[PDB]
């Protein structure tokens, strides 16, 4: 076979995800998170030998082990790892790892760099012999400030162990990695937004092409890539492709962090398999909805820029890429936020349309101000200060915006209104019809 | 008699109204009109505005006609502009933009 | 040793002070003292501790 | 270079590789409609008024930034084309401040003109009567160039010429999402003996 | 009410002297060698946050001051520091409470805690003290979604808060006295409350199920 062929799934089941099968063993910081401590973890272990096998056969374990990104897109990591392997410039090349948090229910990449920031600074090295990059910058947000230097730490603790910088690991192979404590701005987790940021201009998203792997950073070849991508380069090595292949469904593969908040009774973060019911996950380790199963109204299945499924649906959902498109959802990062019925969704909803509101870069006409005007919507929508077909014009609203911008934040700020209008719409018009009778009456 | 190509307006970018030669007539004596003060002229063939599809036929009608005539030098065609975007972010060039 | 630690300028406890934050502590439940322990400066004062072990690097001079 | 060929509404056209989508379509004699896009200006994508369909692919493509890619067939207009154009002027014209009687580029507006051509003849923005449309402060740039910057479309082609034409770097880009303004932080004169020229760049009368 | 135009004001005024003290001017040569010769620039936003963590706020004459650094005009500067938004621009004072409001803080009752803020220092929201000493000011997401309803404090996360316990901490600060920071609901960090579930079993060690292929 080709070597771009995860093998197919031969599981009907994917619940359990038993504990030798977990990634990140560190997730709730129980040990040493020190150099000492993940090395009697072996998270530095046999890193010259895999960087001497060579970036090609490196970019052939990831292709089979079919990882998708973890940063929200879900593009085949194999491809793009691959597009920056083409040896066509002499200009140097950088592999900038994106560990901006900036979508609302999302902590993973928190946990990944306050307890396993070595995992991290590992995945560094191994991408960037598969990438051949010279250096490697850490975007990180600015509030996550502790975490910097905590990541910080565990960079300056491997520069003295020698396992990076000159003759990295003894392997012969030049690497440096970097830290940019970017300013908050959530716009700045955008491949080509962050890209500008790291230029130091206002950032901005490019538009595409040309693409990262052609100019990126100071005009050179770039792959933006997110931490838990990274932070599962080296594992992958170690244990196989094949052996991560195993996991998830055919095209799905791989084990998954999720952010479990909302209305639960023990919102938490847990490692777990891919494509596993969605009920399953929720009262195996969150301890169930508040008020019980029958008290869901409905889950955003990858925090913001994910359209919401009401109760009926969630009874079925599966927890994986394919999965939740059979549902008019998209995983995005994972990160549930339950909602109990006593929950006012008109106002959930509105209150993210005015988080993108304040995120839009301004850049472009649609989500620069078209966004500007749902805000207005969707707060008279609150108070019920509308007519009925103004639902019908928000609709309208959105499928303008979709895919006319620049950057994905547009089409992330439009998948909420219509997953909004197209399950509650009734609880929509409802409010409305009471604010007639008491204004009225 | 002028021929010509009208003058595209430089604080628009269509064109449209540019894709004609045109015959416009010498700018002769204006003055201010003594009781309202409006603008005055005797100068009929002033006002006058015909549109042609080449200078060939525009010369053909002026000869016709017995106008004397000279034509402005037709637009030479545009020549080609780049127009790339990835230049924009160069790695050692100086048209990398420091704004955005 | 070798792998030593940022200075500890850039550490707040300088190394320990009993239980920190929630309960965070070197043999405790929750062993990570050094994330609840940084100085309002600490990251800026590390990067000039690494400029040893960074190499040189690129130009895009003329 | 070989010419590539692309088709331009079902008309095939050569291109030297690398021709914009725009350009392209100009050897035709097709103008698609643009607000942000200077011939003689570094390209920017921020209008998204040129946006254009092509056959067999998930969603419009800015022409003024596409490079041609041989095979392909443009589709000016077609009724996804002019669904977009509609759009975009439909959301170009919410915070327009209503001011054409008393703004001089009444009658020389490519927000006019290309409003009559394109865009849609009714307005959907019902909120008028609740919240207001949008007000931003204007500017001292000096004696030369007046300046009301509520009617500012952040095209960005001021900007882009002051860094590049004349390069001044006075002028710039402050804010985000609606709040954005164009124009100095700190009151200044644009002095430049070029300073007449931003003038006729502006499309609007900001 | 903030501003995107600068007008003079006696506590901010191009002016006013600020200058890196010898302590950070030597990070400064530190955070410029981390980017390539010619692309510099690239610097501007750890030198502005450097430039207010030694001055709590970034007044104008600071930007100058990272301009002259960068040898940049002067507007290109305003535009980075005016686009991010923790570059406060108009003096802050002390404490930056950070209270996050978007869901799901919202859904883990937000609001309380955000008008029991209020009425404990009796100030609006984006606004500061009559001493310069606490600046309530709403925040999006401050990424710490799972142990909501959380603030934070200058750089700290109290995750878990309630009416109770955030008063608690405002009654601390406002004592000068310095607060454990953290969960406050006996989890460490991020963990499912109670009895764990998962990681129990002891990490495998180095070694274990590789490739055997190296
Ligand atoms: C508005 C916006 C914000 C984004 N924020 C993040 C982020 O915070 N972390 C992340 O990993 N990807 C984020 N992305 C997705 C990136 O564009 C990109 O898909 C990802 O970083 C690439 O790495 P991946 O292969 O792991 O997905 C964002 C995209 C958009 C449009
Ligand atoms: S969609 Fe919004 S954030 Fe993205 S480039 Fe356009 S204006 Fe900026
Ligand atoms: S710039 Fe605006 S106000 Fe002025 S003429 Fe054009 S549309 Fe009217
Ligand atoms: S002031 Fe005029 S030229 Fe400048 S961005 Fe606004 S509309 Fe464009
Ligand atoms: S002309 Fe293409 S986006 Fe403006
Ligand atoms: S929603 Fe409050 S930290 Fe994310
Ligand atoms: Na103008």
């Amino acid at each position: 076979p080709p070597p771009g062929t995860p093998p197919p799934q031969t599981k009907t089941k994917f619940g359990p995800l038993a504990d030798e099968d977990r990634i990140f063993t560190n997730l709730y910081g129980r040990h040493d998170w020190r150099l000492k401590g993940a090395l009697k973890r072996g998270d530095w272990y046999k890193t010259k030998e895999i960087v001497l096998k060579g970036a090609d056969w490196i970019v052939n374990e990831i292709k089979t082990s079919g990882l998708r990104g973890r940063g929200g897109a879900g593009f085949p990591s194999g491809m793009k790892w691959s597009f920056m392997n083409k040896p066509g410039d002499g200009r140097p090349k950088y592999l900038v790892v994106n560990a901006d948090e900036g979508e609302p229910g999302t902590c993973k990449d928190r946990e990944i760099m306050r307890h396993d920031p070595h995992k991290l600074v590992e995945g560094c090295l191994i991408a960037g012999r598969a990438m051949g990059a010279q250096a490697a910058y850490i975007y990180i947000r600015g509030e996550f400030y502790n975490e910097a230097s905590n990541m910080q730490l565990a960079i300056a603790e491997a520069y003295q162990a020698g396992l990076i910088g000159k003759n990295a690991c003894g392997t012969g192979y030049d690497f440096d990695v970097f830290m940019h404590r970017g300013a908050g701005a959530y716009i700045c987790g955008e491949e080509t937004a962050l890209i500008e940021s790291l230029e130091g201009k206002q950032g901005k998203p490019r538009l595409k092409p040309p693409f990262p792997a052609d100019v990126g950073v100071f005009g050179c070849p770039t792959t933006v890539t997110n931490v838990e991508t990274v932070a599962v380069a080296p594992t992958i090595c170690r244990r196989g492709g094949v052996w991560f292949a195993s996991f998830g469904r055919t095209r799905n593969s791989g084990t998954k962090l999720f952010n479990i908040s909302g209305h639960v009774n023990r919102p938490c973060t847990v490692e777990e398999e891919m494509s596993i019911p969605l009920k399953e996950l929720i009262e195996r380790h969150c301890g169930g909805v508040t008020g019980g199963w029958d008290n869901l109204l409905g889950v955003i299945p990858g925090g913001s820029s994910t359209p919401i499924i009401p109760k009926n649906v969630c009874d079925d959902v599966i927890m994986d890429f394919d999965g939740l498109i059979a549902a008019q959802t998209s995983l995005g990062t994972a990160a549930i936020i339950v909602m109990d019925k006593s929950t006012d969704v008109i106002k959930a909803i509105a209150r993210l349309i005015s988080f993108y509101k304040h995120e839009s870069c301004g850049q472009c006409t649609p989500c620069r101000e078209g966004i500007g005007w749902m805000n207005k919507i969707m707060t008279r929508f609150v108070k019920g200060d509308a007519q009925p077909a103004e639902i019908d014009m928000l609709w309208e609203i959105s499928k303008q915006i979709e895919g006319h911008t620049i950057c994905a934040l547009g089409d992330g700020a439009a998948w909420p209104v219509q997953g909004l209008i197209r399950h509650f719409r009734p609880e929509i018009e409802k409010r409305m019809q009471l604010h007639a009778k008491r204004v009225s009456n | 008699v002028r021929i010509h190509i009208p003058p595209k307006n430089a604080m628009q970018s269509g064109t449209d109204n540019v894709n004609t030669w045109q015959i416009e007539f010498d700018n002769r004596e204006r003055w201010e009109n003594p009781l309202m003060g409006w603008a005055s002229s005797g100068d009929p063939l002033s006002n006058m505005n015909v549109q042609f599809g080449s200078p060939e036929e525009a010369i053909t009608f002026c000869e016709r006609n017995g106008w004397r005539w000279y034509v402005d030098g037709a637009a030479k065609p545009k020549k080609e502009r780049v127009k790339n975007y990835g230049i924009n972010f160069a790695w050692n060039k100086r048209t990398r933009v420091s704004t955005k | 040793s070798s792998p030593s630690v940022v200075g500890l300028t850039s550490n707040c406890v300088k190394p320990s002070s009993g239980p920190v934050g929630p309960g965070a502590s070197a043999t405790g439940g929750y062993k990570v003292p050094e994330y609840y322990s940084f100085n309002r400066f600490s990251y800026a004062e590390a990067e000039v501790e690494m400029a040893k072990y960074r190499c040189p690097q690129p130009s895009a001079l003329k | 270079p070989e010419k590539i060929e692309v088709f331009v509404d079902d008309i095939p056209v050569q291109v030297v590789p690398g021709t914009t989508v725009l350009q392209a379509a100009a050897q035709i004699g097709v103008e698609i409609p643009r607000f942000c896009y200077h011939e003689r200006l570094a390209v920017a994508g921020n209008c998204r008024m040129c946006l254009v369909e092509v056959e067999k692919s998930p969603k419009p493509v800015a022409a003024c930034a596409m490079p041609v890619m041989k095979g392909w067939r443009i589709k000016t207009n077609s009724d996804l084309t002019r669904k977009a154009r509609e759009g975009v002027m439909e959301f170009l014209l919410m915070n327009h401040p209503l001011d054409c009687p008393i703004c001089d580029q009444g009658g020389e507006c490519d927000l006019q003109d290309q409003a009559m051509a394109f865009g849609s003849d009714r307005s959907r923005f019902t909120d008028i009567n609740y919240t207001g449309k949008r007000a931003v402060e204007d500017k001292d740039i000096g004696p030369l160039v007046k300046t009301i910057m509520t009617r500012c479309i952040h095209c960005t082609r001021c900007v882009r010429f002051a860094s590049e034409i004349a390069g001044v770097d006075d002028l710039g880009t402050t804010g985000r999402g609606n709040d954005m303004q164009i124009g100095t932080y700190v009151e200044k004169l644009f002095l430049t003996e070029l300073s007449g020229n931003v003038i006729d760049l502006c499309p609007v009368g900001a | 009410d903030n501003l995107f135009v600068h007008r003079d004001t006696p506590e901010d005024n191009p002016n006013i002297p600020f200058e890196f003290t010898a302590e950070n001017k030597k990070r400064v040569e530190a955070i410029l060698s981390i980017y390539p010769e010619g692309h510099k620039r690239g610097a501007m936003i750890p030198l502005l946050d450097l430039a207010q963590r030694q001055y709590g706020w970034l007044p104008i004459s600071a930007m100058h001051k990272v301009a002259e650094i960068l040898q940049l005009p002067n507007m290109r500067v305003y535009e980075v520091a005016t686009f991010y938004t923790m570059f406060m621009r108009k003096p802050t004072g002390k404490y930056h409470i950070q209270v996050c409001t978007t869901t799901p803080c919202w859904l883990r009752g937000s609001d309380d805690i955000l008008e029991t803020c209020k009425k404990q220092l009796g100030i609006g929201v984006g606004d500061t003290t009559k001493d310069r000493k606490f600046t309530i000011s709403e925040v999006e997401c401050l990424g710490a979604c799972v142990n909501a309803p959380m603030v934070a404090i200058n750089d700290d996360y109290y995750e878990d808060l309630t009416s109770k316990d955030m008063q608690d901490i405002l009654n601390d600060l406002k004592a000068d006295k310095i607060s454990p920071p953290g969960p406050r609901n006996g989890r460490f960090a991020s963990e499912p409350k109670g009895e764990p579930t998962s990681l129990s079993e002891e990490p495998k060690g180095p070694g274990f199920g590789l490739q055997a292929g190296l």
